[PDB]
Parts: structure tokens; C-alpha cells; sequence
């Protein structure tokens, strides 16, 4: 009946321009467009960090080297220190 | 980017809540209140005539 | 989102269709409304305990059916109700939707989705007051429920269909054991064998919404919400809703129980259930009983708890395990509701603040904490194959029985003293860290062949952790063999003893 | 492999009874357990490093 | 519209029954009006009795009420001024400015009775609020978005603890604060008003950061039961409309349940346990659920509870235990032992005391302190009759360490320096945890136990021991 149809029609006048269409909004003085799709579109990345973890910064892992590939000055010293330990061992 | 969409779902219903305020304020300023009593009259006839 | 707009349009059209198909004449008229109570003149043929709708939109349950006017409690506030309001009759007794879509959702006492994740896919609709299974349509408890707590597993066994009470004082760890069991069930809840699945259903009667928010955040962090259902009755809700919620959750679990699955219900803080029932009965001018409680609180608790059972093979061999929680004031277990609940359950788990402040984190009073089922509902690996796991109860009784009054007489007394204190320091565990039977067995088995040689008391914890490491590495065969077969064979006993002594020498 | 890596480590602890005060061999064994323990945890917590274009997108 | 008018039939103490006319029945919890010679007497509706008669609660004294007097319906619940203008203005249970600083120029007026904010609830249980008091920071940290206990009997110093908190937290915080003050002495309210005036928190010609609500015991039970909700309404307006961190303060929540019990007997309900109202848990939950962190904003509420006859098992304290995360019992025995604050360390207890939030070192320190203090209580019975010489060497070490600790938990307050003679002091969390761990390790056992009394950090203990060994000994 009509009293539901007219409020169903009312759903096709007041909120039809709200989200069903993009005719901004008549009852509201503040606009609907420059909040969610431009200011709050970056809103999720205005809550998290930008240009570091949304870009995600796929960074090359810092490379770690061996013991400088210099065995002679330490292996014999370790061998000399191994003599010291095994006397105490 | 998911709960932002979820928050987008929740906020959208929230302005629809104040939209009903705009809707309901449109409901109270009509001569349909005069016309609506005829809606009961035809409806209540259809109700008991079923029995 | 235009889709919800036409969804609401068709909602409103069926709203009209349903509303203008009643032509009721027995629709009563509200005489007077009290503090959440409303006597109504009308409803000549109203059933008992039947749901109603008020013209404002508040639900109500038909408690008192005295001649003339009817006693209606309110599922919600008396905010919008006045005198002389037409009260719609549902035509059916209060009901709650049941189904498998409940998993991962949070609902209220009635069963409405309150988490805000959309509607609920319900496979059925069951009563809130259903009869407990009879004497024959049931089977004894044999399958054990793995809590993940060594003191709750090897000492006080629980199984499918039993009723273990977490009796204790405030903020002693009552909810901790329940949530630990819920997290522990994830090990088998991720598999395919449905006979080992334990879906968790939890009640929150009286706890503030912040607490349940932290709790649900907890289950989703450990990825347990996918097999858990939370029903919430905060203190903000009306007393009828709190009083009704545990029954609805019981029906929710009984859905799984009757469908051949296995489920676990945590009746958290069932005392505020009693106080809500007190408010109900007193506001209905029903004559009170002892200390202002309604007389039929024992019947209230019995009917609720005994619905949990282990069904027999004929109906499907389903199960439902009750895990109620009762808080006591100053350790007074002689209090009325504590006595009723200790007499209603299939054992208890005592927790006291004194052991909690003594360092024992579970705070399990093994002196009083007892289970009506022992060998039954216990994994065999934690049983006669381990030998002493049949009789640690006597050992922990005697070690407490000679603390200073039974002062150390000879070397046997000193040995028992060291053994007992090392064990009590061993049973300690931390919250949010459930454990498994296959690594329960080695730790307590080490508690019989070499425990006094532990590396001083403050360092027995990393001793147990390093023992677990030395058995998960280089010894995974033992853990496996004891975890699929569930018991310790003769060669398995020899291998376990060899490993224990090998790490003892280490 | 994992049990084989430390299987020979239980040989050096028997070899350690005659050699007491090992400065870094146990530390190297500790280091080869520290990083290795970091390995199993790393791979078990490792989800398939991808975004579900079917569901998660 | 036409003014809804009726006749007063019964005036029973603080309970008034009003008979109305055809379909003129007002709503529950809706303000009515009686033109008294003194002023305005509102009649909040409690229950409906039928036959166009309603049972109401008077917010003022019912003196001079004649049966059949004209009543007027306001049309809604009690309305109070809300907004930043209320800051610096002392209001009442109804909202009239009782500071005689002119009429209130509020822009909005909100109803007193609201609803809990559903499941729009965040849970940020990671903000340890630095209080300064040594005992509370260790064993029961106060959350910035939680509800604070403050239990205790008569003359245990709960109000002094509240003054210390308002001194240490309110001054150095960005966000409005509200003090409701349910059913305390008007003298205390006057001192508190003055002190905020001199400190600068409220300036009669400045900004002012506190909205002062006040309902004392001079108000009838209805006002004493509604003033808490009135202050809560101000807190809610500041959290929602302004989006600020509010700092709600009360003086006693037990007075609310006490007034509920007062009105329940004449309201016509069967008495509950030990003569309380049947609607104790429900009403108290309604009151204490509106106070919540509330996703758009945050609140800290330092509650304060009076235990009747020092009974922790009394229904009202027992029920309000469940709705608090950080609690403080303030046991009397500690008070006659002379340790002020008289908080019992074995019953303080809080959720935030977990290794993930407060830190592993802090958790271990607190646990060991609890053990040391609990051994003393366990051995008290043996010590009391026989004596310490009948204990073992380890028992003696533990009991003397426990004595040193429990004497060291004491801390001077900047508010109660007149009752101590020692200027107030504040200790940071990192300092007190380190000091307690140092004492636990046994680094300070040659120090006399008296050196730990009225001190701050361990350095103060060392200095006090130096003086005690210097001139006293
Ligand atoms: N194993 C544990 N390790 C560490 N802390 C624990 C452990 N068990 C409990 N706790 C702590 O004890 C306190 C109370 O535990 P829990 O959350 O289970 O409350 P409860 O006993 O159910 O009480 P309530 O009735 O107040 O909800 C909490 O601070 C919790 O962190
Ligand atoms: N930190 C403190 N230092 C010294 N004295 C203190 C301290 N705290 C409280 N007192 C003393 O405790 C007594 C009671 O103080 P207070 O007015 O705060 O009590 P209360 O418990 O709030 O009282 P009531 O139950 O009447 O509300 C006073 O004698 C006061 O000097
Ligand atoms: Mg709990
Ligand atoms: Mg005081």
C-alpha cells in the first residue's frame, strides 16, 4: 500500500542522490563528495604509514660477509690460544 | 584496506540513519494522514473478510 | 550501497504483510509496568513461558499466568512501554536459532547477530527449555578432553560429556583455564577427523562489554574464533536476557551434540545467573527462599547443567561437556549457590588466591580439586603405562601431609620432600601457552626417575623446556609414537626411560 | 637432517669430558642451535608469500 | 501543546504518587514539575501503577506537599546543561548553577538517561598511566582507558588518594576532567573547589579544565542517586561532541546503591539480601557501562567505593568488583600498622600486570614481592604466638625482608603532608621497580627496617639509614 510505497519513493529522493546517485546531497549543508572519495580515500593510508609500508619498500636484504677471509692472522693465533686453553684444559 | 571498507560500510549506514530523519520529517508534513485512514479501512476489510 | 536499500524495501513489504495478518482480539492491555515487569490484562490462551511483542517493540516472556492478568518480564528496558499498550503474541515459546553458521560470530541471549557482521545462517530453531537426555539414550564418558594444562590433565581428568566446575575466588584464573582449553582444541580443530573436533561455545553473563571485547580479540589472535561461538549477556542487559542466555547456549551446543559432533560449553560465572533469577523472582512478587534467593535455583542449575551429556552410539554418540564457573566470596564454599553447584557438577577445579600468591600460576588446590572420573576420560599415555600417573594424587597428598607437622624423620622423608617440592615447581605453567599430551608424558615421567637432581628450584623451568627440546629434537620418534597410539608400550617405556636418564646425565 | 645436525653434537659433549673450558665450540654449537631454531620457526610461520587475488582481493 | 497536568495523591517520604487524566500518562524516568514556594520540585517517574496513576521519585525534599497539588509534565527526562561553558561552573542534580556565577549559557541540553555504546568498543589495554605512587605502579598499574577501584572503609584515606591522583594526573594531562562527587561532605567539596582555584586548574576568568558536579548527603536519596548520572552525562558530552580524553572522577559510588536501597523500600519491592534493592546489579551495570572507552574518544574513571562495616563481601562492593580492572582495597589493618597509604598489596590486583604489557622484569619483580609479602602472612600465626625465634633461618630471612618491603611501600603524599610532616614525593616506575629488585636481591639487609618508612627511592632509604646510624644510634 501507498504509505510504504511513498516512503519507498522517499528512499528514491533523499538518499537516491546520497549513494544511489552522485548528486551530492540537498538537506546537508556540508558536501558529501570531498570527504570519503578524495580525503578519506587516502584515509586508510592516513591511518597507516605512507610511502614506506603501503609502497611496502621491497628492500634488498643487507649482505653480511664472512670473517673477512683472513685466516692466517687468526687461525694460528687461535691455534696458539688453543695451546693456552689445552694447558688449562 | 579491508576494515576501511568495513568502516565505509558502517559509516554509510550512519548517514542513512540521519537520512531517515530527513525521511521521517518528510513523513509528518503531508495530507496522507487524512488519506491513510482509508488505507486501514480497505485493509481491515481485506483482513476479516479472509476469515 | 543501493543493495541494502531494496533489501530494506522488501523487508518493509513483508513487514506490512506480517503485521496486517493478525486480526487478534485477545491482544492484552498493559495494566501497570514496574522495574522491568509488566502485568497485562488479556492473553486468555497465552502459553506459559511464551514470547510476546509489545506495540513499542520490546519482547517479553510469560512467567506468571495467574488468573486475570499475566506477569511479563522484559527483554530490555521498560523505557518505551506505558499503560494501555497492545501486546502482540508470537504464538510460540521463546526460541533461539541454531546452526553451523554461528561459528565465528557473536550473538546475544535471543540469538540476534550483535557483532555486526551481517545476519546469521541458522540450520534450525530450538527451544530454550529442552528436556535433558534420558537414562538410556546416553553413554559413559571415555574420550578425554585435552585441556593443555598439565595439572588439569594428569591430575583431574575431564572428558566428553562431564561437568567440571571451576570453583574459586575473584581474579584467581577462573576464565584462564577455559580460554586455555579453547586455544588447546585448535590442534585437532584444524584437521578432518570429526570425532576429535571440539567446537567451543562460551557464555558471558554479566561481564562488561570491554572484557568480552578483549576476549574475542584473544580468540581471533590465536585463530580460535573460527570454531567458537560467543553469546553475551552484559550487566547492562535486562535480567531476563541474562537469565535466558545460558539456556540458549545450551541449545546451541545440543545442536552439535545431537548431530553427532562434540562441543564444549563454558558456563562462565553462573552466579550472576542466580542473581538475575533473584531479580526476576523478587520483581514478580514470588515468595523468596533462603537469603532472598528464589527457591528453585537448584532446579534452575540442575536443568541447565544436566543437558550436557555423552550420547550413545544409537543416536550418534555425540557429546556436550559443561565447564561452569562459580565465584565464591572469601573462599566460602559453604555458601548456598557454591554448595548447590558443587553438588550438581561432576567434580570441581578449586582455585584459591593463596596458592596464586605462592607462585603457583594455575593455583589448583589438588587437595580439594577432584574429578568423579579418573581412568575413564584420560589419555592412556598419562595413565597406567606411566605407572605413577595412577597415583600422583596420593603422593601430592602425602607431601602436603608432612610439611612441618609431619617433620622430616629420615632420608625417606627428605627424598619425598624434595620430590614433592620439585614437582610443585614443575606443575607451574603460564597462560596463553597450551601444551600437548605427547610432551606432558616426558616431563612428568622425568618426575619419577630423576627429579631431585634437577638444577636447583629457580632453574627447573628451563629444565622442563630443555627436556622438551631434547625430546622434540633428535627424539621425535618417541613423541610421535606416544601421540598416535596414545599409550606407552614396553619397548616404548624402555626408550622413554633411556631418554630421560640420558638427559639426566646431561 | 635437523636431528642429524645435532646428533654429532652429542658426540662432542662426550668429547668434552676430557677437554674442559671450551671457549667457543659450545658457543658455536650454541650458535648453530640459535640460528637453526630460528629456521624452523621462520618456515612454520611462513605463509605462502602472496595475496589471494581470488579471496583476499 | 497543552500542558499535561495532574493531581498529587500520595506523598510517602521521598515517594510521590500522582493521578493524571485521560491518556495524559507521562513516561518513565521523565521529569515532572511542582511549583513549590521555594522553587522547582521535579518528580522523576519510576513506575506506573495504572488507573492513570504513576509512582514518582522526588529530587528535592517533599516538605509542604499537599495532596491534590497541581503537577506539570516536562515532556522528557531530566535535562542538564552540556558544553565547555560548564567548565568552572558548579552545578547540581538538576543542572542549575549553584556557584551563583550567573546563569549557565549552555548551547545544548542532553537527557540524563542514555544507553551503552553497543559494540563500538575498542580495547587498548597497554597505556600504563604513570601515577607516581610506588605501591600502585608496581602491583596494580592504572590504565589510561580503564576504571579505578579505590575501596576501603571509614577513615582509610580513599579521598586523600583521590586528591593525590588529581594532583599528579589532572595537572599534566591534555583533556577535560569531570568530578561528580556523589554523597560526600560539603566540607571536602569546598576544600577541593578552593584547591583547584589556587592551583589554577579552574580560573574564574580563565579557561578551566574541570566541570564540577556536586551531590552531597544533604540531597534526598533521589538526587544522590541521579547526580552520578548527571556527571556521567557531562563526561559523555565531552567525549563525543568534543572528542577529548575525559577524566571522570566521583567520590563514592556506594552512595548511589545506598540511595537506590533507600527508595526501593518505599517503592514497594520485596527486599533483597541484607536489605538491598532487588535491582542492584542491573542498575549499577547501567550506571557503569555508559562509562567506557567509546571508540570515538577515551575515558579514565577513578571510581571510589565505601565498604559497609569493612565487609568486602557486602553485595554492593562484591558486585562492583566485577566492573573494575584496576582496584585498590585500602585495608584498615595496614592503617593501624601506620603504613600510609593503607593499601593491601595482597589484594590490589590489576589486569595490566602481565609480562607482555608491563615487561618481563617488572612482572618478575612484582611476583617476588608478592611471594615475600605472602610468606609473612602465612607465618603470622606462628610468629604471633611463639615468636620469630621458632622459625627457620630461611623463614627469618623471608620475614625480615617482608617487613622491610611492607615498610618501604609507604610513600609521603603532597596532600597529606600536614598529617605526616614530610613533604610529598613522587617516584617514577623505572626507579621503584629497580629499587624493589635491589631490595629483593638482598643488597640492603644490613639497613635497619625503620629506614624504609616515608621514603621514595632506594637512595632515600640509604640516606635515612645514614642519618639513623649517625645521630639516632
Ligand atoms: N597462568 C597464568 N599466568 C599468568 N597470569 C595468569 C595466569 N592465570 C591467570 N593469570 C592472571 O590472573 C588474573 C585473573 O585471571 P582470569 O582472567 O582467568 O580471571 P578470573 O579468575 O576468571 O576472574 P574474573 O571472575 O574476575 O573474571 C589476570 O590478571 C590474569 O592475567
Ligand atoms: N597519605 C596519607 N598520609 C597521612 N595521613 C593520611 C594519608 N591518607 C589518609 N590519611 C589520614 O586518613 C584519615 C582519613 O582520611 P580521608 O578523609 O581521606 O578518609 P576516607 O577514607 O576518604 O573517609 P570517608 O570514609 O569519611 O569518606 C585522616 O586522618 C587522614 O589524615
Ligand atoms: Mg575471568
Ligand atoms: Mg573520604
Amino acid at each position: 500500500q501507498d504509505l510504504y510505497l511513498r516512503e519507498l519513493k522517499d528512499t528514491k529522493l533523499a538518499p537516491s542522490t546520497l549513494q544511489d546517485a552522485e548528486g551530492n546531497v540537498k538537506p546537508w549543508n556540508p558536501p558529501q563528495k570531498p570527504n570519503l572519495p578524495e580525503l578519506e580515500l587516502q584515509g586508510p593510508e592516513a591511518l597507516k604509514a605512507y610511502t614506506e609500508q603501503n609502497v611496502e619498500t621491497a628492500h634488498v636484504a643487507k649482505e653480511s660477509e664472512e670473517g673477512e677471509s683472513e685466516p692466517i692472522e687468526e687461525d694460528w693465533l687461535v691455534l696458539d690460544d688453543a695451546e693456552e686453553t689445552k694447558e688449562s684444559h | 584496506w579491508v576494515r576501511y571498507e568495513a568502516s565505509l560500510r558502517q559509516l554509510e549506514q550512519r548517514q542513512l540513519a540521519k537520512s531517515v530523519i530527513s525521511r521521517v520529517q518528510s513523513e509528518l508534513g503531508n495530507p496522507k494522514f487524512q488519506e491513510k485512514v482509508l488505507q486501514q479501512s480497505i485493509s481491515e476489510i481485506e483482513q476479516l473478510l479472509s476469515k | 550501497k543501493a543493495q541494502p536499500t531494496e533489501v530494506s524495501s522488501i523487508l518493509e513489504e513483508r513487514i506490512k504483510g506480517v503485521s496486517d495478518e493478525a486480526n487478534l482480539n485477545e491482544t492484552g492491555r498493559v495494566l501497570a509496568v514496574g522495574d522491568g515487569i509488566a502485568r497485562v490484562f488479556g492473553l486468555n490462551n497465552i502459553q506459559a513461558e511464551e514470547l510476546v511483542e509489545f506495540s513499542s517493540g520490546v519482547k517479553g516472556m510469560a512467567l506468571n499466568l495467574e488468573p486475570g492478568q499475566v506477569g511479563i518480564v522484559l527483554f530490555g528496558s521498560d523505557r518505551l512501554v506505558k499503560e494501555g499498550e497492545l501486546v502482540k503474541r508470537t504464538g510460540n515459546i521463546v526460541d533461539v536459532p541454531v546452526g553451523p553458521g554461528l561459528l565465528g560470530r557473536v550473538v546475544d541471549a535471543l540469538g540476534n547477530p550483535i557483532d555486526g557482521k551481517g545476519p546469521i545462517d541458522a540450520a534450525g530453531r530450538s527451544r530454550a527449555q529442552v528436556k535433558a537426555p534420558g537414562i538410556l539414550p546416553r553413554r559413559s564418558v571415555h574420550e578425554p578432553v585435552q585441556t593443555g594444562l598439565k595439572a588439569v590433565d594428569a591430575l583431574v581428568p575431564i572428558g566428553r560429556g562431564q561437568r567440571e566446575l571451576i570453583i574459586g575466588d575473584r581474579q584467581t584464573g577462573k576464565t584462564a583455564v577455559a580460554l586455555d582449553t579453547i586455544l588447546n582444541q585448535k590442534r585437532w580443530n584444524n584437521g578432518s577427523d570429526e570425532s576429535k573436533k571440539l567446537y567451543c561455545v562460551y557464555v558471558a553473563v554479566g561481564q562488561k562489554r570491554s572484557t568480552v571485547a578483549q576476549l574475542v580479540q584473544t580468540l581471533e589472535q590465536h585463530d580460535a574464533m573460527k570454531y567458537s561461538i560467543i553469546v553475551a549477556a552484559t550487566a547492562s542487559e535486562a535480567a531476563p536476557l541474562q537469565y535466558l542466555a545460558p539456556f540458549t547456549a545450551a541449545s546451541i551446543g545440543e545442536w552439535f551434540r545431537d548431530n553427532g559432533k562434540h562441543a564444549l560449553i563454558v558456563y562462565d560465572d553462573l552466579s550472576k545467573q542466580a542473581v538475575a533469577y533473584r531479580q526476576l523472582s523478587l520483581l514478580l512478587r514470588r515468595p523468596p527462599g533462603r537469603e532472598a534467593y528464589p527457591g528453585d535455583v537448584f532446579y534452575l542449575h540442575s536443568r541447565l547443567l544436566e543437558r550436557a551429556a555423552k550420547l550413545s552410539e544409537k543416536e550418534g554418540s555425540g557429546s556436550l561437556t559443561a565447564l561452569p564457573v562459580i565465584e565464591t566470596q572469601g573462599g566460602d564454599v559453604s555458601a548456598y549457590i557454591p554448595t548447590n553447584v558443587i553438588s550438581i557438577t561432576d567434580g570441581q577445579i578449586f582455585l584459591e588466591a593463596e596458592l596464586f600468591y605462592k607462585g603457583i600460576r594455575p593455583a589448583i588446590n589438588v587437595g580439594l580439586s577432584v574429578s568423579r572420573v579418573g581412568s575413564a576420560a584420560q589419555v592412556k599415555a598419562l595413565k597406567q603405562v606411566a605407572g605413577s600417573l595412577k597415583l600422583f594424587l596420593a603422593q601430592y597428598r602425602e607431601v602436603a601431609a608432612f610439611a612441618q607437622f609431619g617433620s622430616d624423620l629420615d632420608a625417606s622423608t627428605k627424598q619425598t620432600l624434595v620430590r614433592g617440592e620439585r614437582l610443585t615447581q614443575l606443575l607451574k605453567q603460564n597462560q596463553y601457552s597450551p601444551l600437548a599430551t605427547e610432551e606432558q608424558v616426558p616431563l612428568i615421567y622425568a618426575g619419577v626417575n630423576g627429579h631431585l637432581d634437577g638444577i636447583e628450584l629457580s632453574r627447573i623451568g628451563e629444565f622442563e623446556s630443555s627436556f622438551l627440546s631434547y625430546l622434540k629434537s633428535n627424539h621425535n620418534e618417541l613423541l610421535t609414537e606416544i601421540r598416535e597410539k596414545g599409550e606407552l608400550s614396553k619397548e616404548l617405556l624402555a626408550s622413554l626411560k633411556s631418554a630421560t636418564e640420558s638427559f639426566v646425565a646431561t | 637432517a635437523k636431528s642429524a645436525a645435532n646428533k654429532l653434537d652429542w658426540a662432542k659433549v662426550i668429547s668434552s669430558l676430557r677437554i674442559t673450558g671450551s671457549t667457543a665450540t659450545q658457543l658455536s654449537s650454541f650458535k648453530k642451535r640459535n640460528d637453526e631454531a630460528r629456521r624452523q620457526l621462520l618456515e612454520l610461520q611462513s605463509q605462502p608469500t602472496e595475496v589471494d587475488f581470488s579471496h583476499y582481493r | 501543546s497543552t500542558p499535561i497536568t495532574g493531581k498529587v495523591t500520595a506523598v510517602i517520604g521521598a515517594i510521590v504518587d500522582v493521578h493524571f487524566e485521560q491518556s495524559e500518562l507521562p513516561a518513565i524516568l521523565n521529569a515532572l514539575e511542582i511549583k513549590t514556594p521555594q522553587g522547582k520540585l521535579v518528580l522523576e517517574v519510576a513506575q506506573h501503577l495504572g488507573e492513570n496513576t504513576v509512582r514518582t521519585i522526588a529530587m528535592d525534599g517533599t516538605e509542604g506537599l499537599v495532596r491534590g497539588e497541581k503537577v506539570l509534565d516536562t515532556g522528557g527526562p531530566i535535562s542538564v546543561p552540556v558544553g565547555r561553558e560548564t567548565l568552572g561552573r558548579i552545578i547540581n542534580v538538576i543542572g542549575e548553577p549553584i556557584d551563583e556565577r550567573g546563569p549557565i549559557k549552555s548551547k545544548l541540553r542532553k537527557p540524563i538517561h542514555a544507553d551503552p555504546p553497543s559494540f563500538a568498543e575498542q580495547s587498548t589495554s597497554a597505556e600504563i598511566l604513570e601515577t607516581g605512587i610506588k605501591v600502585v605502579d608496581l602491583l596494580a598499574p592504572y590504565a589510561r582507558g580503564g576504571k579505578i577501584g579505590l575501596f576501603g572503609g571509614a577513615g582509610v584515606g580513599k579521598t586523600v588518594f583521590i586528591q593525590e591522583l588529581i594532583n599528579n594526573i589532572a595537572k599534566a594531562h591534555g583533556g577535560f576532567s569531570v568530578f561528580t562527587g556523589v554523597g560526600e561532605r560539603t566540607r571536602e567539596g569546598n576544600d577541593l573547589y578552593r584547591e583547584m582555584k589556587e592551583t589554577g586548574v579552574i580560573n574564574l576568568e580563565g579557561e578551566s579544565k574541570v566541570a564540577l558536579v556536586f551531590g552531597q548527603m544533604n540531597e534526598p536519596p533521589g538526587a544522590r542517586a541521579r547526580v552520578a548520572l548527571t556527571g556521567l552525562t557531562i563526561a559523555e558530552y565531552f567525549r563525543d561532541e568534543e572528542g577529548q580524553d575525559v577524566l571522570l572522577f566521583i567520590d563514592n559510588i556506594f552512595r548511589f546503591t545506598q540511595a537506590g536501597s533507600e527508595v526501593s523500600a518505599l517503592l514497594g519491592r520485596i527486599p533483597s539480601a541484607v536489605g538491598y534493592q532487588p535491582t542492584l546489579a542491573t542498575d549499577m551495570g547501567l550506571l557503569q557501562e555508559r562509562i567506557t572507552t567509546t571508540k570515538k574518544g577515551s575515558v579514565t574513571s577513578v571510581q571510589a567505593v565505601y565498604v559497609p562495616a569493612d565487609d568486602l563481601t557486602d553485595p554492593a562492593p562484591a558486585t562492583t568488583f566485577a566492573h573494575l580492572d584496576a582496584t585498590t582495597v585500602l585495608s584498615r589493618g595496614i592503617s593501624e600498622l601506620g603504613i600510609y597509604p593503607a593499601v593491601d598489596p595482597l589484594d590490589s590486583k590489576s589486569r595490566l600486570l602481565d609480562a607482555a604489557v608491563v615487561g618481563q622484569e617488572h612482572y618478575d619483580v612484582a611476583s617476588k614481592v608478592q611471594e615475600t609479602l605472602q610468606t609473612y602472612k602465612s607465618l603470622q600465626d606462628i610468629i604471633a604466638i611463639l615468636g620469630m625465634d621458632e622459625l627457620s633461618e630461611q623463614d627469618k630471612l623471608t620475614v625480615e625482608r617482608a617487613r622491610k618491603i611492607q615498610r618501604f611501600l609507604s610513600q609521603p603524599f603532597a596532600v597529606a603532608e600536614v598529617f605526616t610532616g614530610i613533604p610529598g614525593k613522587l617516584v617514577r616506575l623505572k626507579d621503584t621497580v629497580a629499587s624493589f629488585k635491589a631490595v629483593l636481591e638482598g643488597k640492603y639487609d644490613n639497613i635497619p627496617e625503620h629506614a624504609f618508612y616515608m621514603v621514595g627511592g632506594i637512595e632515600d632509604v640509604v640516606a635515612k639509614a645514614e642519618k639513623l646510624a649517625a645521630e639516632a644510634n
